[PDB]
This record gives structure tokens, C-alpha cells and sequence, in this order.
DNA sequence: CAGGATGTATATATCTGACACGTGCCTGGAGACTAGGGAGTAATCCCCTTGGCGGTTAAAACGCGGGGGACAGCGCGTACGTGCGTTTAAGCGGTGCTAGAGCTGTCTACGACCAATTGAGCGGCCTCGGCACCGGGATTCTCCA
DNA sequence: TGGAGAATCCCGGTGCCGAGGCCGCTCAATTGGTCGTAGACAGCTCTAGCACCGCTTAAACGCACGTACGCGCTGTCCCCCGCGTTTTAACCGCCAAGGGGATTACTCCCTAGTCTCCAGGCACGTGTCAGATATATACATCCTG
């Protein structure tokens, strides 16, 4: 009878409430705030993993590689806006050429 | 002279990753300088992070906290 | 003997793949040289310099992208150090 | 003999829910866990300072909703707002 | 009649030792009300709210114009042009 | 036309305070668009900063907090 | 009851420059500056105490945060003031 | 009796301790932390105000306005890099001219 | 180089609005004393870091032709710089009104907190299949005679 | 321009080691009750934010003329790239020594908490004087000679 079952989310609600409580963010934590935070974290995880699995499908591997995660977040525009100041380890860069660099 | 250990084709490989075709012959000392000053900017913060913990070994955790200070945060070692 | 298309092949190879570009032990000892300046006889985790290498060269290739854009803006294809201080001052360092 | 908490199994369940045939590597698993930890810290810190800005000692769902609207770009922000709102009314409709 | 390029250089110093606001207050106020009406209707603004909005606006404007000036200098030119603005917002990361 | 309320000599004055000598003719509406997207990014944060407070009047305080959120914190208006 | 740090920096200005005054806009800027430094230093000390699983913030975290987020000579003279003040305070 | 007089400072120790308590930075706060923070705010305030007073002095003015604070901040390369992401109202910019814009053969 | 033409710096008269200083008061900081739990300190141990040997070879160092790009010089045509007449809207002052910020009183529902209960979650272990890698053949692919 | 040769893609086979599921324990999540106070709601106040009108005045706008500067073209030379040869330091693998990070246990003292008191800091009022405004004058550049 976990709270994540009645919240409908696979992400933990009690763990998020525990980290919100002794994380000294505030002295009082509401009831719907951990389930809202867990829902947003669920959505962001799903948004990462959907294009990660899609890039794995174009790369014809069934394992998520940090290169696949980097290609997922850098090819998607608001995902790159959210993740502009992070660097992904073993992820590389997008393959791009400036138009004046090609010969002829 | 171990700053020279970052070697003549290493800047070339990093520039080819960066999408640069032609590079000058005087570029190497300048990027060695910017890599050196970046490393003393990050390593010093990692050293004080280690020093506050009464520790004499540098982990990767305080390294990524020092990266988090400069807005250059890193994923894959903060677990 | 192709005149200039080896560099484009190297560009495509290195942007296609994702291994570590800077050679390991010279970097691993350059970390030791810089760390001796702050506190002596410092021990280092292997994963610490493993994270530091991917921290350093990601910044380096972002900088090289920036001076590539500066060199294209200067109607050239060869990067000079003047594009490097362009990138550093304009981006804010 | 130690204990280390992580969100490996939860994003595993999310991954098998959205892609029931794709696996994940351990390095990518740590990248995933560090990403969700960083955005959790970002939203929690913004909600904390936003409650401090209104001299409120309680973090309700409104603070989380406002911090989500701040830290996320537009249609992603209102899609996350919709997911959070339907989760709150799903939890409130149940006991 | 002045040589073209020296009275502008003269009033460079006049606007550079100065400290007041360059843009007129009323068109900026009307522009701010126009762009803020789309997010939520019938808003109200404090007098210092639109005064603080202009401060960062011209601060960001002249911080961008420093950048476009010394980006157009590097291309062996004097005239600033819109591709130096693209260079400034690209190297700063504000565009991509 | 209210975006054009901020004008050619005002843009030329702001660029002149920025230290430029010669200005092309295609500069002005480009920096008009730059100012428009900058005020979009600031005002979008500020409007929900007022909206959370059960408030419908934008003060100077939440503008300062929005500018602190974009990493361009401003002094002289409290905070 | 609006809370501010005006008269403290007024005594600081009088003991560092006893023949000048300060405007009210510069007063707002100085108050915002000292508040921004307070928030930055206290937040760094907060997350530094959290990083080591310590619930107490003492002068060690404040000193290390000062060494972190201030530049070199500024931080060196800042800790030179800070430890001298903590030794003057702990002696009485 | 006043803890600032005990620490020999002008900034309030008790007020810094109070906003450290209610600023929810930790569950508990020590005794040397507010006096250390008060000493740091002492030194930083003294350093900005000294160069501000000098910038007022060579401008032959006995009043500190934000242009003097801007001149004090950007002249020295320590507090300028401390708060490089900070804009000051009524501040202006340092007078800087790139050398390629001056006329020659004059 | 040398003499007019202006824009900028310097010197009084003054005047006004912001700024320095005095006053009450009240709320927030200080004095004193206790509880307890969080930090300090010590002993153990075992993982992980440091150091060394030695074979191997990929990679770095070096040298040399050559070609193509950086850079200097020159011509041009146009597009901004500068000045002047004119319109126009910003700025300032006045009135007037009301929507909406700010604060005080209540109470109640929501959240902290503790005891009892238990099952999801995490360390250890084991297995097999996705994937890295080697090798041969087909497929582009780019330079030239 | 066909084609010689070089790089690349692809398919088949192999072998490996880390994903991924199972199992046992455990401690953190859940449930139930209490009780304390944070904020939701109403209502009163009052203040500053639109809303409009009139003057005035310096800023903006349109236009005329010019010139210098951005851009296109050409020559040159030099310096970096491609490639062959030589060397050298990184990589892999393995083996010990021990160092200190982490864990657990026991104490102690330091800070939260509470009560009482009093004085420092803030809102407000008011002189007052230093920067703003105006007028007159020297002078430091630029423009053409």
C-alpha cells in the first residue's frame, strides 16, 4: 500500500518526501509536493529515455550508451536548453560541418 | 615539462573533434595555457573541497562539486 | 596524395566516435604537477582524474568550436590565437 | 557492508514502460541517476527560495508547480505541469 | 563641416562618461506593457518595476555592443553588422 | 509599431555608449528583436513570480529575482 | 519595520573615510551587494555542511566557502580578518 | 554586552546569526560562524567603500553615487571578477577605447 | 606648420531637495540555565592507491615537397556620416479615482511527531547474450592522365 | 571523364564480461493517533497606479551631399598538411606494501530552547549644505590653408 501506487507513478514518493524533509529546503513540506515532484521527474526521465531508445534504434543497438543519451539531448531543442550547462561523460558531440568547410 | 606531455597531435585531435580543418603552428602554446589555467581553476577548488573534509586524497565527488561551482557540471560520476 | 581531404575525414571520424582524445598518463601526471602547487604529497583517486580528463577536453572542444566560428567569421579557414582570445573574452573569461 | 541509495530501479521501470525491449548500461545508469538528482536539487532549491521569497514556511504543490514553470522551457513546462497536476488529483481522489 | 567619424567619436566620450538612461521611458513602458499583456491579461506595474526592467535592458544592450564592436574589429572592419551579433549571441551561448 | 517606439537615435545612442563608431543600416531591427526576446525571457519569469503570490501587480522585487535567476543580478532596487 | 544594514556600513564608511557621505541609491546598491554576498556565502556553507553529512554550520565551513567563492588575495585577507575576529571574540 | 562589540566589529553578529537560523541553511549553527561572516562582510564592505571614496576623491566630490561604485568595482581586477555577473543601476561603463578607432596622421 | 570654429573644461551666484542628525519606542537581541544529541576521538581493517618490471607497439617526433590560403595592395560604388528644416511625441505638472497591495483577527485543517508494523529496496551471486573485435569481400570515393 | 588505389561498410564467426534476474535481510516507508500552529479567508485601510489634459521643447525624421570604407579582384610566398621513416613512451598485465577511508563505540560540551529584561535600530521630523542650474571665460582640439 505504498503512496506511489495511489499516485500512479513508478517513482518513489516516500523517498522524495524524505529527501525534501531533511534536505533543509524548508521546515514544513506539504503532502502533494513530493507526488508533484515525482511526477515531473517521471516525465523528464521518460523524455530522456524515449529519444535515447530512438537513437539506439537508429544505431541498431538495444543498449543505452552515454553516446545515445548525448545524441538524444543534443538533437532536441528544449532538452538542450534545459541541459545547456551540463557535460555528458563519454558522450561526444553532434557531427556537424560548417557549410564553407566543404570543398568546391 | 609535463604540460608538453599534452602533445602535438592531441590538440589536433581535439580540434578535429571540434570541427576545425586548418590549424596554425603557433596555436599549441596558447591552448596549453588555457588548459593549464582551467586545470588550476578547477583543481584548486577540488583541493579546498578535499581539505575541508580533513582528507588527503581527492575523490571524483569533490571534483564534480568543483565543476558544479563553475557552471560546468558533469554527469556520470556524481552517483 | 589527396591535398586537403584527410582533415575532413579526421573531423568525421572524431565527431562520429566518442573515445578519450587526450593521452592518459601525461594528463594524469599534469594533474599531479598542478596539485603539488596547492598541497604537497596528494593522493588521487583514479576516477577523479578520469572525470577530470572528460571535464577538460569537453571544455577544450567547445572552445575549439567557438574559435572555429570566429575564424569563419573572419573569412578564413585557419584558426589563429586571435580567435582564441576572441572566444575567451567574448564568452566571459 | 555499506548502503547507498539510488534511483536505478525506478528509471528501469520507466524505461521498460516506455521501451519494453531496450536495455541500459551501468555508466548510462549513473548518468541517468545523476541527471535526475541534479534536476531534483534544482527544483527543490528553487521551490525553497521561492517559499522564502513569500515568507512561507511550507512547500506546497504550488511552489513545485511554479519552480517547474521557471526551470523548464515552455511546452515541456506545461506538459510537466499537466502531469504533476493529474498526479496530485489522482493521489487526492484516492485515499 | 566635420570629417565623418570624429564628432561621433567626440560624443562617444560624452555618452561614455555619462550615466543616465538612453532610451525614453514612455516607449519602453508601452513596449513592456505590450509584451507582458500576452502572458496574463490586465496586469499592473510598479514605477520601479519598469525602471528596473530598463536598467538590465540597456546593461545587456551595451554588454552586447562591446561584444559586437570587438567582433567586428577582428574581421578587419569598423562598421558593426548583424553577423557580428550572431557571433556574439553564439559564443555567449544565448542562441545555440 | 510599438516595438518601433524605441527608435533609431536611441539604439544608436545605446550602441555609442557601447563604444562603436560605424553602424550598419540592418543593425536596428535586429537589436529590436534581441531586446524583444530578452524582455520575453525576463518578463515570462516575472509574471509567474507575481502569479504565485496571489498578486496581479508586478513589483520591482520580483523583477530583481528573475534577473538573479538568469544570472544577471541587478543592484539598486532592493533585494 | 523595514530591515536593512544601512547604519553599519555608515560606521564602516566613517571609520574608513571620515569626510564623505553616501547617497540613497548607493545605499540600495551597498545593501543589495552585502545581501548577495550573504546569500552566496551562506548557501555555499549550507551545501558544504550537507556534503560532509554534518548538521552544524561553524566557522570552518564559512572559512572554506570564503576561500572557495572569493578570488585569491581577497580571500586571503578575508580569512585573515575572519580568524583574527574569531580569536578576539573567543578570548572574551 | 553587544556581541559585535565583543568581536570588535560594526556589523551585527546577532542579526547574522538570526538570518542564519531562519535562512534554513542547516539544522543548527555554530558560534564562530556569525562572527566570521560579520568579519568577512566588514572586510568586503571596507574594500569596496575605500575605492569608492577614492573614486569620489579624484572626481572632487564628497558624496558617493553609483558611478563611483562602478568605477571602484571595475578598476581593480579582484572584486570585478568577484561580481562580474552583476549590473549596477545608474552605473555606466568604464571609458575604454579600442586602439583601431582613433584617427592617425594627426 | 599656422590661424579661425566650435565643444569641453574652469570659475562664481545661488538654491533647492536630498541627506545628516536628534527622538521615542518597541521588538529583537542579550543573560542565565538545562537537555541531549551531534561532533570529537580512538582502535580495526580492508579496499584502493602507489610503486615497480617488463614486453609490445601504437603513437609521437622528425623531415620534406607543395599547394592553397593568409595577407598585402588597389579600385570602386554605395551606404552611412553629418548637417538642416520640420514635425512630433516625450517630459512635466495637475487632478481624480479607484483597483488592488498590506495588515489584522480567527480557526481549522494540515503537517510535525512517535509507536508499532512490514515489505520494498539493496548487497551478494550467477548466468548467458549483446556487443566488441578480426577478417575477407563488396561498396563508395576521390584524384588524375 | 574510367579507373587505380585507398578508405569504408558489411556480414560471419568468436569469446567475454557485464546486464539483469533471484535470494535473503533490514531499515526505511506506511498506518494510526495526537496536538500545535500556518496559512486561508474577510474585511478594513490607504496608496500608488492608470487615465486624461495642456504646454513646451528638445528629440526624431526626412532629405541632401559627400567620402571613406567594405568588398571584390589579383599577386605572392610561406607555412601547414600529407606522407614516409624513426624512435619512445604509453598500455597491459601482474605483483606487493601499506595508507588512510570508512565503520563502530564511548564520551562531553555546545547549541537549541525557554524565560525575562532592556537598549539598539528604525520611522519620522527637521535644519543645512553640497550638487544642480545658469552665466561668463579660457582652451584644446579639428579643418582648411
Amino acid at each position: 500500500k505504498t503512496r506511489s501506487s495511489r499516485a500512479g507513478l513508478q517513482f518513489p514518493v516516500g523517498r522524495v518526501h524524505r529527501l525534501l524533509r531533511k534536505g533543509n529546503y524548508a521546515e514544513r513540506v506539504g503532502a502533494g509536493a513530493p507526488v508533484y515532484l515525482a511526477a515531473v521527474l517521471e516525465y523528464l526521465t521518460a523524455e530522456i529515455l524515449e529519444l535515447a531508445g530512438n537513437a539506439a534504434r537508429d544505431n541498431k543497438k538495444t543498449r543505452i550508451i552515454p553516446r545515445h543519451l548525448q545524441l538524444a539531448v543534443r538533437n532536441d531543442e528544449e532538452l538542450n536548453k534545459l541541459l545547456g550547462r551540463v557535460t555528458i561523460a563519454q558522450g561526444g558531440v553532434l557531427p556537424n560541418i560548417q557549410s564553407v568547410l566543404l570543398p568546391k | 615539462d609535463n604540460i608538453q606531455g599534452i602533445t602535438k597531435p592531441a590538440i589536433r585531435r581535439l580540434a578535429r573533434r571540434g570541427g576545425v580543418k586548418r590549424i596554425s603552428g603557433l596555436i599549441y602554446e596558447e591552448t596549453r595555457g588555457v588548459l593549464k589555467v582551467f586545470l588550476e581553476n578547477v583543481i584548486r577548488d577540488a583541493v579546498t573541497y578535499t581539505e575541508h573534509a580533513k582528507r588527503k586524497t581527492v575523490t571524483a565527488m569533490d571534483v564534480v562539486y568543483a565543476l558544479k561551482r563553475q557552471g560546468r557540471t558533469l554527469y556520470g560520476f556524481g552517483g | 596524395y589527396r591535398p586537403g581531404t584527410v582533415a575532413l575525414r579526421e573531423i568525421r571520424r572524431y565527431q562520429k566516435s566518442t573515445e578519450l582524445l587526450i593521452r592518459k598518463l601525461p594528463f594524469q601526471r599534469l594533474v599531479r604537477e598542478i596539485a603539488q602547487d596547492f598541497k604537497t604529497d596528494l593522493r588521487f583517486q583514479s576516477s577523479a582524474v578520469m572525470a577530470l580528463q572528460e571535464a577538460s577536453e569537453a571544455y577544450l572542444v567547445a572552445l575549439f568550436e567557438d574559435t572555429n566560428l570566429a575564424a569563419i567569421h573572419a573569412k578564413r579557414v585557419t584558426i589563429m590565437p586571435k580567435d582564441i582570445q576572441l572566444a575567451r573574452r567574448i564568452r566571459g573569461e | 557492508k555499506t548502503r547507498k541509495e539510488s534511483y536505478a530501479i525506478y528509471v528501469y521501470k520507466v524505461l521498460k514502460q516506455v521501451h519494453p525491449d531496450t536495455g541500459i548500461s551501468s555508466k548510462a545508469m549513473s548518468i541517468m541517476n545523476s541527471f535526475v538528482n541534479d534536476v531534483f536539487e534544482r527544483i527543490a532549491g528553487e521551490a525553497s527560495r521561492l517559499a522564502h521569497y513569500n515568507k512561507r514556511s511550507t512547500i506546497t504543490s504550488r511552489e513545485i508547480q511554479t519552480a517547474v514553470r521557471l526551470l523548464l522551457p515552455g511546452e515541456l513546462a506545461k506538459h510537466a505541469v499537466s502531469e504533476g497536476t493529474k498526479a496530485v488529483t489522482k493521489y487526492t481522489s484516492a485515499k
